[PDB]
RNA sequence: AAAGUUAUCCAAACUCGGUCGUUUAGAGGAAGUAAAAGUCGUAACAAGGUCUCCGUAGGUGAACCUGCGGAGGGAUCAUUU
RNA sequence: GGUAAUUCCAGCUCCAAUAGCGUAUAUUAAAGUUGUUGAGGUUAAAAAGCUCGUAGUUGAACCUUGGGCCUAGCCCGCCGGUACUGGCUGGGCUGGGCCUUUCCUUCUGGAGAACCGCAUGCCGGUGUGUCGGGGAACCAGGACUUUUACUCUGAACAAAUUAGAUCGCUUAAAGAAGGCCUAUGCUUGAAUACAUUAGCAUGGAAUAAUAGAAUAGGACGUGUGGUUCUAUUUUGUUGGUUUCUAGGACCGCCGUAAUGAUUAAUAGGGACAGUCGGGGGCGUCAGUAUUCAAUUGUCAGAGGUGAAAUUCUUGGAUUUAUUGAAGACUAACAACUGCGAAAGCAUUCGCCAAGGAUGUUUUCAUUAAUCAGGAACGAAAGUUAGGGGAUCGAAGACGAUCAGAUACCGUCGUAGUCUUAACCAUAAACUAUGCCGAUUAGGGAUCGGACGGCGUUUAUUUUUGACCCGUUCGGCACCUUACGAUAAAUCAAAAUGUUUGGGCUCCUGGGGGAGUAUGGUCGCAAGGCUGAAACUUAAAGAAAUUG
RNA sequence: GUAUUGGCCAGCCGUGGUGACAACGGGUAACGGAGGGUUAGGGCUCGACCCCGGAGAAGGAGCCUGAGAAACGGCUACUACA
RNA sequence: GCGGGUAAACGGCGGGAGUAACUAUGACUCUCUUAAGGUAGCCAAAUGCCUCGUCAUCUAAUUAGUGACGCGCAUGAAUGG
RNA sequence: AUAAGGGAAGUCGGCAAAAUAGAUCCGUAACUUCGGGAAAAGGAUUGGCUCUAAGGGUUGGGCACGUUGGCGGCGUGCGGUUAACAACCAACUUAGAACUGGUACGGACAGGGGGAAUCUGACUGUCUAAUUAAAACAUAGCAUU
């Protein structure tokens, strides 16, 4: 049965843009996808989502404005030092200059190159390029 | 592929490799400790004979010669084994009841080449060394 | 996609997207009350009693026009059953399997099919007493399941 | 106040039995591996000249045969009112 | 290496390391050949025969966001001046204050600033003073708050060792020394970070769990009775007593309030309606065929093989017709068609219980997925007692072929092949492909249900049945193609994997020895389940290409 | 009773305690730790041995003196050596 | 009398030559003979003359006892193993 | 009937004799037709006197506000369940403790020796009265006419 809803979006986006198309439909809606979803909205890696509404879940669609790479997400929700994160960005990421790596702290749902600045930690969820 | 992922899983994982583990070779060698048992060799790697008799082995199918080996008998245990002459024209130097010194082939328990199973060879012969006497730099004791 | 099979069905029911009684009902929730009360004196039970509502007589969905849903409603006027219904129809089944086994001894397949019933009885009765709808001393002995069903 | 002596306690050590663990001696029996030149047939690889293989059961110097039920990893992806 | 040796034994020459080089054994990297990061399981080693189910692992969505002002600290861009200095209402990042239904618990005590009025004084202001009134920053003291996991910052925790700063032991490994002038002298270092699990404090409140009002046994009141207990200091002193008073426990009446219950998951269960199927059990009906028997009619070889031969015959073989008995089995229709968890399941009717899909503005509300041990079923052959024993047919006897033939070919024939009551639990039990869930390409056929439609067909007809076109849900399959995969054969999954993590269980680690020995356990036995080592070997193996 | 607490011991009375989150038992060519060897990261392996802690003086037991010993370059007895 | 059937009916279940890379033996072959030529098992056994057979164990010493070996004068399958 | 020291050296051969023996409490192997072997093997206690504890039966409660009857029996109506009392009656069986003795105590009688194996018959049973009780006979099971 369904058992990561987060998985399970991020996985119809990759399709899409490996064949080229430009527009996705995800069915179930939760916070932690909306807010993720903003967190590549604000560096441009995707373009205008629209939510649907129903009292139900909820459906989400988004078009895709191309220019998207490998958009993974780690099942396992692991720990996470703020001393060892240039393991991680070494573990996964294309490059060193661009990238990102998406955690959960107190703070919100947040990346690094941020939580570097405000000094906090917390879980890893994901990352995209 | 198949294994637990689960964050409070970390039994199943030990369980598994440490059940797995047997199925190495080389591991498994070490933990049930066969070498201190069961070789000649007690866990060592050199160790001193005396000579019984000198006996011929036959090469197998492409080679063709007389491989030119010993008999000795250990004193640690008192175990009869077969070791080769590994020169030319030794079996000259070697005489009956000389207290030689054995080593191994290097292969670790197989036999190595053609000689059709035999897993030492004599290092020394009355304290003095094969090569020594080869390229005739001591005397064997009188 | 099946609890006890090896095929996906999907024949549900859709629920319309409006909170508000149609109009042409006009009809007070005052009313409804009662003739739900009446068919279950006569010996009905929650589930039939909805379907008669619905099809002989107006409303389609109890839910928006009352507030509440039928249980809810039979608790509060203590016309609740003791055994909550979907526990009481299984054991229905149950019985009555046991009846044929003792005439017909090499039903073999049966046996099987009977394993499955209680195995579902067995799973559904755990998580009522763990809510608190029924006693943690029940236990179902296989010997005396007639005297619960009557 | 010494030798001695009465009754408990802590107990080395020895005898006999029981159980567990380690090493090892043996008339005789039944095997497997290597070194092949031997001796008797030709089971398998082609429709290997009886298509091959699996489970079970009996038989036969030896590879092997036959009965029952399966499989194609076959020598057939195929035959019409 | 088998008579001109690129490889042996020697001379010359050359190569590598160098005061050192070789050999044996153990261990690490090489090893993504132990794989959490990160490894195979269609054919190369490997998915349990199938299903149920406990430990254990994992589990759908949903409850305070946004906007409007003020301010600080830091970086970059710009101008200009002398590394230094100022400016942009510059652009940002971090933080702190108020308002929007949200502000942020409370009591006692301490000292005291800013804002306020007085006058001795000076140039709209201030020290003045034992002048006094507010609410707030700090400290001390007391009471109250869902609980764990997580992360940040603190405290405490040997020396040696690790990383690492300084000093020319003549350099280095080391050492903690040293440095300056001329000096009866001066001056320095012997630093710093980490360990990381468990325990003690502090900030954070996303993420993952957990409790709360439903037969109200729910919350509040300086509203108001009551019944129980504890008892400060004040009435000279003590003892006993009482009123008032201060506090605690239990329980009524009245008042206050928007008086307390999330959706109904292309999660799951159950109920309801019309259908659907060679799913299962018990009884019952029918069908030819085979063998035997009875009646009936004739006249010579008949059966059998590549070809012979056994065997049977005027006590009439073989063939013909009618009738009867026995046991097994339901041809043709029958198919890239159905049902069942698999093994498997095909004649009629009656009885008994069960199941999927479909339809649905019914119902409960997370009740779910896979499972170590554990359990039910489990072809054929085989075992123990009866019944039955037509046909085929292990063992076996005869006839042929053959050099032999314990076989392949022929005539018989025992156990068995059938059934009742109990055992056994293995198969190439094969899709050699575990189960649940999501996404991804075009097509036409086909089975069941539902929906829409112009027509046809024949019906005490019309609705309906049946044929045609189309849409949709759920199955057994197929054709073209690769954007994808693999070593390839090929694959709509064997794809979405060096750009590697949806969830859970099982199995394998070069080939033999070996599914053997020993131990345990189940079985009347045959046997099943679990399951090694010594020793030996450089290849065994998969897919495809040319002969 | 001991320097003191305690099923440490003596009497009377209850029936309990641990376990698949692996108890109990068996093997270790096993003293523990600070640490050594080899490296992208994650690891694998060794640690009798100069520092800290524990135990022993052929094997077992028993004791005097003293603040401190079940001491062995202290004593008593048996075992095995001599 | 001639011809078939019958052994859980009475009973029976043999000799002789060649041979495998020291030797030795003989899986295999050729030969005489009748109805067939002792299969599975067992043994100096209450059944073996030669015999106090040969090997191991028990005792200081064992013609006795037990476990093996088997061309068994003359073991052996309802005369049941 | 008894005998020091030795304990089968006697003899064809442990023939005859000796040893063990009741009851209570512990402990008990190989093998197996799972019923047995089993009293396996092997250990400890046992008197007298003075005490303690446990194991039962019968009869009343049983009340009140009236009733018929010679303080009492019935025919009533109700209540109430003594954290169960009081009186009387009667034998034996089991368990625990102290003291005591020339360490003895089933004090006479009564009263199993045991273990490791081989041959042979399955077992209970029967026969040569007056020399042979066995491996002989019979038996259930199996098979034939």
């Amino acid at each position: 049965v369904r058992t990561s809803v987060l998985h399970d979006a991020l996985n119809s986006i990759n399709n899409a843009e490996k064949m080229g198309k430009r527009q996705v439909m995800i069915r179930p809606s939760s916070k932690v996808i909306v807010k993720f979803l903003q967190v590549m909205q604000r560096h441009g890696y995707i373009g205008e989502f629209e939510e649907v509404d129903n009292h139900r879940s909820g459906k989400i669609v988004v078009q895709l404005n191309g220019r998207l790479n490998k958009c993974g997400v780690i099942s396992p929700r692991y720990n996470v030092r703020l001393a060892e994160l240039e393991k991680w960005v070494t573990k996964l990421l294309p490059a060193r200059q661009f990238g990102y790596v998406i955690l959960t702290t107190s703070a919100g749902i947040m990346d690094h190159e941020e939580a570097r600045r405000k000094h906090v930690a917390g879980k890893i969820i994901g990352f995209f390029y | 592929g198949g294994k637990p992922r689960g964050l409070n899983a970390a039994r199943k994982l030990r369980n598994n490799r440490r059940e797995q583990r047997w199925a190495d070779l080389q591991y498994k060698k070490r933990a049930l400790g066969t070498a201190y048992k069961s070789s000649p060799f007690g866990g060592s790697s050199h160790a001193k004979g005396i000579v019984l008799e000198k006996v011929g082995v036959e090469a197998k199918q492409p080679n063709s010669a007389i491989r030119k080996c010993v008999r000795v008998q250990l004193i640690k245990n008192g175990k009869k084994v077969t070791a080769f002459v590994p020169n030319d024209g030794c079996l000259n130097f070697v005489d009956e009841n000389d207290e030689v010194l054995l080593a191994g082939f290097g292969r670790k328990g197989k036999a190595k080449g053609d000689i059709p199973g035999v897993r030492f060879k004599v290092v020394k012969v009355s304290g003095v060394g094969l090569l020594a006497l080869w390229k005739e730099k001591k005397e064997k004791p009188r | 996609g099946r609890l006890h099979s090896k095929g996906k069905g999907i024949s549900a029911s859709a629920i319309p997207y409006s909170r508000n009684p149609p109009a042409w009902l006009k009809t007070t929730p005052e009313q409804v009350v009662e003739q739900i009360c009446k068919l279950a004196r006569k010996g009905a039970t929650p589930s039939q009693i909805g379907v008669i509502l619905r099809d002989s007589h107006g409303i389609a969905q109890v839910k928006v026009v009352t507030g509440n849903k039928i249980l809810r409603i039979l608790k509060s006027n203590g016309l609740a059953p003791d055994i909550p219904e979907d526990l009481y129809f299984l054991i229905k089944k149950a019985v009555a399997v046991r009846k044929h086994l003792e005439r017909n001894r090499k039903d073999k397949d049966s046996k099987f099919r009977l394993i499955l019933i209680e195995s579902r009885i067995h799973r559904l009765a755990r998580y009522y007493k763990t809510v608190g709808v029924l006693p943690p001393t029940w236990k179902y002995e296989s010997s005396t399941a007639s005297t619960l069903v009557a």
